[PDB]
């Protein structure tokens, strides 16, 4: 898709348990194209991200138990320069936020939790399929602009959420991804890449 | 070697992790380039508990502001087509208003924020009057600055957490120099309990 | 054996304030000055927030050459440099001495305390496969560490919690957390399942 080049990290993971992000932003190196975000305890990095290991003095009684349950947790896998697969190593199920899999279902954006079975080995997200939305934003833009959509709006094009264990959405009690008890926000650097020469292209001429 | 650290704040919320400065010349804007050792870029740094005012304003942050190390001064180029206001106690100090001024810096302008020689004769002086006259100086050697939204005398956000984007400068420079001095200045005057 | 052998978090009141510091040396002090580059030293006194109120400005004042934290062998010790005392809650020494595991130790200033045995957490760990994973889980408490600067907390306090104390941090033992997770990769997994509703 471009040739500039490629991230020194192909995504960034910020574990949060409710509306509270806990421990530090996890960078995965383009040089580790399947990474693991287990619930176990091994604080080195490298290939593992174990949540198990966090600290959080707001944790409560029901999270303690979720985060028990995380166990293998699921897997991220870079493919084709920005191309993410999911696997849920997991016994229990995990919970997956994607563009990529709304609109392969029909669905309207973000009008979609999907739930992934264990041992599932899915694709989450297509490096080109974003960068297309991408353009297809900013060209709109540009001509609601002339005939008279932000960075925060568009940049969601290039992140996952997943939630372990616990669910949301219209089928659960818990409505946003802000109130299960453990869950992550995927940051895809090759995606966000594109999405900083796109902006560019978006003629400023915004008007206060 | 990274004569400051940045950090982003969003009202009153730490939003993002640190950013190191280890070249020169670099800019904090509000684009999406995850790795840029000149370009702390806000884009891409999310809030799960964002609003719609911050949100609208991330939208005007664009090239932001360009910070930019000449010999032993620091320097504030709004790029952004919104202006950036600043807070510098060095900035401040040197056309004599409160220390807490807040500089508007329209877009295309730019300031003198910082002076080394200036802070270092400012630790001089201050060793003789104690150590709490030298405690305080780490205010010195930070700099805040929102973007879009100003604060202050009048503007009628009177405190840096009511601005819904603006970000802080640690410079790691002065600060060296002032833990040097700090390691030697001996203990506190007045005192402190474990209990109370 | 892991390249830093521990990560120190600093936290006033109930809110983390600053980065994570990663000890790479044996040896590393948690002082209130303002140095920003030294792998030996975790300055405090440079970290701003902006929601810090009066105690937290005032005990910051107090922290002083702060606390010394040596790694000789296999053990962990907390040195207390501060004219002001520290307190520490680790399980592992507290265990060591039969103490309720929520014992908060006062190191008065110049005193020193050995805050950590290996020896003594291995074996524990392995007396554990007896008890299945949930037991083993739990061994993570046992790799973390608290003190506070100047107030102490926990009995004989009136502040019952760390998260009251104004200046406190929080350590992880890397190596500790290692051995556990070699055993908890194995030890199957929780019997009590848990609800995708609950």
């Amino acid at each position: 898709i471009s040739n500039h080049p490629a991230p020194e990290y192909w995504c960034s993971i910020a574990y949060f348990e409710m509306d509270v992000q806990v421990g530090e932003t996890f960078k995965v190196p383009s040089s580790c194209p399947i990474v693991t975000v287990d619930g176990y305890v091994d604080p080195s990095g490298g290939d593992r991200f174990c949540l198990g290991q966090l600290s959080n003095v707001h944790r409560t009684e029901a999270i303690e138990r979720a985060r028990l349950h995380i166990g293998k947790g699921v897997q991220l896998e870079c493919k084709g320069e920005g191309d993410v697969w999911v696997r849920c190593l997991s016994d229990h199920a995990v919970f997956v936020q994607s563009y990529y899999l709304d609109r392969e279902a029909g669905r309207a954006p973000g009008d979609a939790v999907h739930k992934i079975y264990p041992s599932a080995y899915i694709k989450v997200f297509d490096l080109r399929q974003c960068h297309r939305q991408m353009q297809q934003q900013a060209a709109t833009a540009q001509a609601a602009a002339a005939a008279q959509i932000g960075v925060d709006d568009l940049r969601r094009l290039c992140i996952l959420r997943m939630s372990f264990v616990k669910g949301w959405g219209p089928d659960y009690p818990r409505q946003s991804i802000k109130e299960t008890p453990c869950w992550i926000e995927i940051h895809l650097h090759r995606a966000l890449q594109l999405l900083d020469e796109v902006l560019h292209t978006m003629p400023i001429a915004d008007p206060q | 070697a990274f004569w400051c650290s940045i950090a982003y704040y969003e009202l009153n919320q730490r939003v993002g992790e640190t950013f190191h400065a280890s070249q020169p010349s670099l800019t904090v804007d509000g684009f999406t380039d995850p790795s840029n050792s000149e370009r702390f870029c806000l884009g891409l740094l999310s809030n799960v508990n964002r609003n719609a005012t911050v949100e609208m304003t991330r939208r005007h942050i664009g090239r932001g502001v360009r910070l930019y190390y000449i010999g032993g001064e620091v320097f504030a180029e709004c790029l952004s087509d919104s202006a950036i206001f600043v807070q510098s106690p060095n900035c401040n100090q040197r056309y004599g208003w409160h220390p807490a001024t807040v500089c508007k810096i329209p877009p295309g302008c730019n300031l003198k924020i910082f002076n080394n020689q200036e802070f270092a004769a400012l630790l001089a002086q201050s060793v003789n009057q104690g150590f709490e006259a030298v405690y305080q100086l780490t205010r010195m050697c930070t700099i805040r600055m929102s973007f879009v939204k100003g604060w202050g005398a009048e503007y009628r956000r009177q405190t840096v957490t009511s601005t819904p984007c603006w970000i802080e400068l640690h410079l790691n420079g002065p600060l060296q120099w002032l833990d040097k001095v700090l390691t030697q200045m001996g203990s506190p005057s007045v005192r402190c309990s474990s209990m109370s």
